[PDB]
């Protein structure tokens, strides 16, 4: 036997979706906390 | 029926992990804070492990065949990679002593670690630990136990790494999967090779296919004993022999726990274990037969030196177990392949136990040194009595095991090869003489400088069961041991061991005890080899001054000529035109004459080359 | 498919410049809701991806004066690196919310450069496979040279020299290949069904070779890495690093191995010889190297190294090494360089003897990083070793192959030496004095976490059963390597 | 280079000679491996 990576992609994804989505909004660090800089490595 | 999922030993404890892992880095403050009941689930995943590993031991001491259930892992046009699971009776007996030692130790780990932070990351390096061991025991093929062989390397890395608050933790996780990669190099060539030669890896076939095709040419005599050793060359940096020793002492900078799990018979014994399930590559090969015996041989004799002039326990104990995997290596060369598991069996109990009581001792010393924790016992009873026992297994005294264990090992090497004999023999009294020191300078006479939990003392007892019953089941009148692990009158030389056990306990008993001769003096005097054998045999100066030195100069070597003999040559190439564009512009000079001449002189040379 | 997949990225980032605002933050949004529209795109024409050739090409025609064709088509060999760039770009949209110095820019040339990497894949026509390898220049330029490094403007002017002097020989040699007889191809497969000359057939392999041997650096053709890959932030990283030198590998299969079998079975063992050489020069060159990024991007250097061998084997055993090995790095990689960004960010400083014991403070990025750099070197367990093994196999079991397999195992040894080194340097031992005052950053904002998590899944998916990325090529793959056998 | 000082501290290895007298080793071993393979 063997097994397939279709039906895994097509369970995973939605949720890497969703989830991409909301843990956009969850953040830190980087809006208040600390970190006056601006994502340039100068 | 069971036999089909015995796939689920590993996975198990791994779950448990990757669950808490996950309640580690997500829910962090909780798990952090969430002690105990994560400490009792991984604890019962692992007995739930225990049980099955003892129906499975059972089922097969009763009687049965082995039943593998392999599966296809890695697929290609015409060859195949298996990767599945078999259950022979040394398999067995392997696995419930990894359970049994790591349920006990989880126990005693509860209470070895106090108020701490870590206790949680703990018991998760620890169950993937459990995994990844039962895993490499359970394991019918060679690429198997190399996966597994290797993720216990990080593991250990990890669990070293315990305290990475420290600094002399980090070095030694460090050095200790740095040895361990050079060992995988030597088993990585090695496997290679069989493969190369023979076409599959399966401990069985690897041997019939080897002896068929020497029994034919296309490779002899010394080109099937070069991809030989180099699978040994993995033992001897996880086993911590000759010449790969020196991560182990310094692996115990880490806790004790740790410290008697990976010196126990359930990482180092890794090994041989290998050695055991490959004499169906070296039986076919008597010349290195040798080179394994003379390998532990020399291990032995250096563990066994350096042990007695050290002051931490820890670090003296480290060597001490060095020495009994030297032991089991040279059984192991010299024919002998049940009776280097009896003392495996019998070694993966006494040496935790010592590491237990030490990790007692060192827990109620509110350190380390053997020379400040003067006379205990008057508030160490269980400790030390326990202690004391497995003091007792590792030398004479019948009764015990190891006495049982280094009697068959040494009649081996007696029979065959009895040059080997005779020094293995001064080193079981020096065996003898260091772990009494151990205790007479530990557990008996006055508390120099300057109290017992329950939880960190219940293990010890239930491991003393074993450590004063196991060498029963040897006992060549009625022996079980050698009939249920098959390879695919005696007073003379057993008496003798006795006899310089007791040389050695009475030189320690009238030195360390009253000191009627001169511990300070006969070392505070013309004799040198005190600084000798407490630099520990300098091989540790040795790998920082040759070794170490080597590679980080010659990266130098290498970067300066990648920076300018590569990088120059091509940047070089952009100064050519550019420094072209700055002197070619000079032919533009502002002069319309200039032009009156290179317009039509600019041709008349296209004349020239023409008709 | 593939051409809504090329096209809705690039097409949807030309609203970007009209899109309302007050300070940045609806650019992002959009950017990362593109990305994952697209990745689905990918996974849901994935489906009707039965698994030995193209199995969809859709191509048309707009220069029919020279012979271009718009010939997109997927396939085993560049379907698992087309869910892995839509993939981990989407990733490097996730990972740079931070950035606030010109964001629009920032998320129209990743989107253009969305495109431009799913293209060369996706790509069949020699003509647009140039079009697509040269449109990544100006968009890499532009993000190494406004946000990341002091040295950027040596690093990016340096990388596009390069990578146009060197993209250079790719059109010439597909010329060359064209007219060699009576039909103007310009095509893929047409082209490769050609009788080409062993006088010119180790020739234009060498103008491959110039070509796919900087991007996929070989000897001395990697100085632009350390600069290209020192001087950049995280997310910009985690594309030069996880696809391109994929690029590299992918179109060097494709050109030199299905297309002048002849010249390499002839050549091959020089890449051999070279790809040993990478792993051990780039091995020595990162612990040589003390800063913190350009150690890592001779890392990427050193891991090369196997899929050079892999595809200069001529086993069914090896090119899955090497592919293998491609999506094991572009997962491992980006997610260390996302680290490193990270790290960065947080302390302002990338020196390693200025600073130690961070991971005190700091210690939600020490064990992410600690994980992910175990996967660097061949762990077992993970798609790391997995490729390193498959090439030793396949290589051993085709230069008297016995030397070059105990030089190549030195990396077995000299990854963790380096690796673990930083470690040490960094994570262990007790913190700083206030040398180090940036306050140790709040540890990984659940953001990254699942950055990495959701990196950090696939590669273990494959370590355990690879035949999950390896069910993708078999047939494709025995294809190529029966006819690169039927030659000789 | 000024750039490399940490307990890489190896003095005679900047200087040209040394660099010199290492890239011939290092071209001269990778030559001999391409001699080695093709023939
Ligand atoms: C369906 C198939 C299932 C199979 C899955 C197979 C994969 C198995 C993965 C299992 C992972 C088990 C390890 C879990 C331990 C996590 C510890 C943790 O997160 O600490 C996270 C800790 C959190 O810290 C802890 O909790 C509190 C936090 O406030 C305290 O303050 C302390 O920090 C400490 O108690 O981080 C640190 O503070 C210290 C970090 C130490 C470095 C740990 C890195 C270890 C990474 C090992 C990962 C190896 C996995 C790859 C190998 C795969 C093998 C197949
Ligand atoms: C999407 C995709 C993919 C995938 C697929 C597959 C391959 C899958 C598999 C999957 C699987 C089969 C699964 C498994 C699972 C596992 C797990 C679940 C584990 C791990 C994880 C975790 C748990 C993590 C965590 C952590 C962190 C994060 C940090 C550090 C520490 C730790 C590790 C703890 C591919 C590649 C194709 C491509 C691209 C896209």
């Amino acid at each position: 036997a063997v097994i397939s990576v279709k039906p895994i992609l097509l369970a995973m994804t939605p949720v890497f979706i969703l989830l991409c989505l909301f843990f956009g909004t969850r953040n830190g660090f980087y809006d208040t906390d600390q970190y006056h800089g601006n994502a340039a490595a100068h | 029926p069971l036999y089909q999922y015995a796939w689920l030993i590993p996975v198990l404890p791994l779950l448990g992990a990757l669950i808490v892992g996950f309640g580690l880095i997500a829910f962090s403050e909780t798990t952090s804070k969430l002690r105990r009941p994560s400490a009792i689930f991984i604890m019962a995943l692992m007995a739930i492990a225990m049980g099955h590993s003892l129906t499975l031991f059972w089922s097969q001491v009763q009687g049965h065949l082995p039943y593998t259930q392999m599966i296809e892992w890695a697929a290609a046009g015409n060859l195949h990679i298996a990767m599945g699971y078999v259950i022979d009776p040394l398999a067995a007996l392997m696995l419930v002593i990894v359970t049994t030692v790591a349920f006990l130790v989880m126990l005693y780990s509860d209470g070895y670690m106090a108020h701490d932070p870590g206790y949680v990351r703990f018991f998760a390096y620890l169950s993937l630990f459990g995994s990844s061991m039962l895993g490499l025991v359970v394991s019918p093929n060679l690429v198997q136990v190399y996966i597994f062989w290797e993720l216990v390397g990080m593991c250990s890395y990890l669990l070293i790494g315990f305290w990475y608050d420290r600094k002399s933790a980090a070095e030694a996780a460090q050095k200790a999967f740095v040895t361990n990669r050079v060992g995988d190099f030597g088993l990585l060539l090695g496997m290679v090779g069989l493969f190369w030669a023979t076409g599959t890896f399966d401990f069985a076939g690897m041997g019939d296919r080897l002896t068929e095709l020497v029994n034919t040419g296309l490779l002899s005599p010394s080109l099937a004993a070069i991809l030989a050793i180099l699978v040994f060359l993995g033992p001897v940096a996880k086993s911590a022999q000759f010449p790969l020793h020196v991560w182990l002492p310094d692996a115990m900078e880490g806790p004790t726990p740790i410290s008697a799990l990976i010196h126990a018979a359930t990482m180092v014994a890794a090994g041989v274990f290998l050695i055991a399930r490959m004499f169906p590559v070296f039986e076919q090969l008597p010349q290195v037969m040798t080179t394994i015996a003379w390998t532990g041989a020399f291990t032995a004799f250096m563990g066994a030196t350096i042990a007695i002039t050290q002051n931490d326990i820890k670090k003296s104990l480290a060597y001490s177990t060095i020495s009994q995997l030297g032991y089991m290596v040279m059984g192991m060369g010299v024919g002998a392949y049940s009776a280097g598991l009896f003392h495996l069996m019998t070694h993966a109990y006494f040496k935790a136990m010592l590491f237990l009581g030490s990790g007692s001792v060192i827990h109620s010393m509110e350190a380390q040194d053997m020379r400040y924790m003067g006379g205990l016992r008057k508030y160490m009873p269980i400790t030390g009595a326990t202690f004391l026992v497995g003091c007792l297994a590792i030398s004479g005294v019948p009764p015990f095991a190891g006495f049982w264990s280094k009697d068959e090992i040494l009649g081996a090497v007696f029979h065959a090869n009895p040059a080997m004999w005779l020094l293995t023999w001064l080193t079981a009294g020096l065996t003898a003489f260091y772990m009494f020191r151990m205790y007479f300078m530990t557990f008996e006479g006055k508390f120099r400088n300057v109290e017992s939990p329950w939880t960190m003392t219940l293990p010890l007892v239930v491991l003393a069961i074993p450590s004063t019953l196991i060498g029963f089941v040897g006992t060549p009148f009625n022996n079980l041991f050698e009939v249920f692990i098959h390879a695919p009158e005696f007073l003379i030389l057993g008496g003798s061991s006795v006899g310089i056990g007791l040389m050695g306990i009475t030189v320690a008993y009238l030195m360390y005890l009253k000191g009627t001769p001169s511990p300070q003096a006969i070392a505070k005097a013309i004799q040198p080899l005190y600084q000798f054998s407490l630099h520990k045999w300098y091989f540790d100066e040795l790998y920082e001054a040759v070794f170490i030195k080597g590679c980080r100069r010659l990266a130098r070597q290498v970067l300066e000529v990648d920076y300018n003999v590569v990088d120059g040559v091509v940047n070089l190439t952009g100064f050519v035109t550019m420094v072209t564009g700055e002197g070619l512009k000079y032919l533009q000079n502002g002069r319309a004459q200039f032009y009156a001449l290179i317009v039509l002189l600019a041709v008349l040379g296209f004349v020239i080359f023409s008709v | 498919w593939l051409t809504t997949i090329i096209l809705f990225p690039i097409v949807a980032a030309l609203a970007i410049p009209f899109i309302p605002t007050g300070k940045g933050r609806p650019i992002r949004w959009y950017a990362l809701a593109v990305g994952l529209i697209d990745f689905a795109l990918i996974v849901y024409a994935f489906t009707n991806f039965y698994d030995p050739g193209m199995q969809l090409w859709e191509s048309y025609d707009w220069i029919p004066e020279i012979g271009l064709r718009w010939s997109v088509g997927a396939d085993g060999l560049s379907m698992p690196l087309i869910l892995l760039t839509g993939f981990i770009t989407t990733l490097a949209i996730l990972a740079a919310w931070p950035v606030t110095l010109k964001p629009r820019l920032f998320y129209f040339l990743m989107l253009a450069m969305y495109g431009g990497q799913i293209a060369v894949f996706a790509v069949q026509d020699m003509l647009v496979f140039f079009l697509a390898w040269e449109l990544e220049l100006i968009p890499v330029y532009l993000l190494l040279a406004i946000w990341g490094g002091h040295k950027r403007q040596y690093a990016a002017t340096k990388f596009i020299l390069y990578t146009a002097g060197s993209s250079l020989f790719i059109l010439v040699a597909g010329l060359a290949m064209a007219f060699y007889g009576d039909t103007v191809s310009f095509d893929m497969q047409t082209l490769a069904a050609k009788d080409y000359a062993l006088g010119f057939q180790l020739l234009v392999y060498a103008g491959f070779l110039v070509a796919y041997g900087v991007k996929l650096p070989i000897v001395p053709l990697h100085t632009w890495l350390p600069d290209a890959h020192g001087e950049a932030t995280a997310p910009v990283h985690m594309l030069l690093a996880g696809i391109l030198l994929k690029m590299g590998g992918y179109a060097l299969i494709r050109m030199n191995v299905d297309m002048l079998p002849a010249a390499h079975a002839k050549f091959a063992p020089v890449l051999v010889i070279l790809g040993v050489v990478n792993i051990i020069y780039a091995a020595l060159t990162s612990y040589a190297q003390r800063n913190l990024k350009r150690k890592i991007a001779y890392s990427s250097i050193s891991h090369i190294g196997f899929v050079l061998i892999g595809i200069a084997s001529f086993t069914n055993l090896g090119m899955s090494g090497a592919v293998l090995q491609m999506v094991s790095h572009g997962l491992i990689g980006a997610s260390l360089f996302f680290l490193v960004g990270a790290t960065y960010d947080r302390t302002h400083t990338l020196i390693l003897e200025e600073m130690g014991g961070v991971g005190q403070k700091m210690k939600k990025i020490f064990a992410m990083f600690t994980a992910c750099s175990l996967a660097s070197l061949a762990l077992p367990g993970m798609s790391g070793f997995v490729a390193e093994l498959m090439v030793f196999i396949g290589f051993a079991t085709s230069p008297f192959r016995v030397i070059v397999v105990f030089l190549a195992a030195v990396g077995v040894i000299l990854t963790p030496i380096y690796l673990l080194s930083m470690l040490r340097e960094i994570f262990y031992g007790p913190e700083n004095k206030e040398l180090v005052e940036h306050e140790a950053l709040v540890d990984a904002e659940p953001r990254e976490v699942f950055i990495i998590a959701c990196l950090l899944v696939p590669i273990i998916g494959i370590g355990l059963y690879p035949k999950l990325l390896t069910q993708i090529y078999d047939a494709t793959t025995g294809q190529v390597i029966a006819r690169a056998r039927e030659v000789l | 280079a000024t750039d490399f000082r940490a307990i890489m501290k190896f003095d005679g290895a900047d200087s040209p000679a040394m660099i010199a007298i290492s890239a011939v080793l290092i071209l001269g071993f990778i030559a001999g491996l391409i001699w080695w393979a093709l023939h």
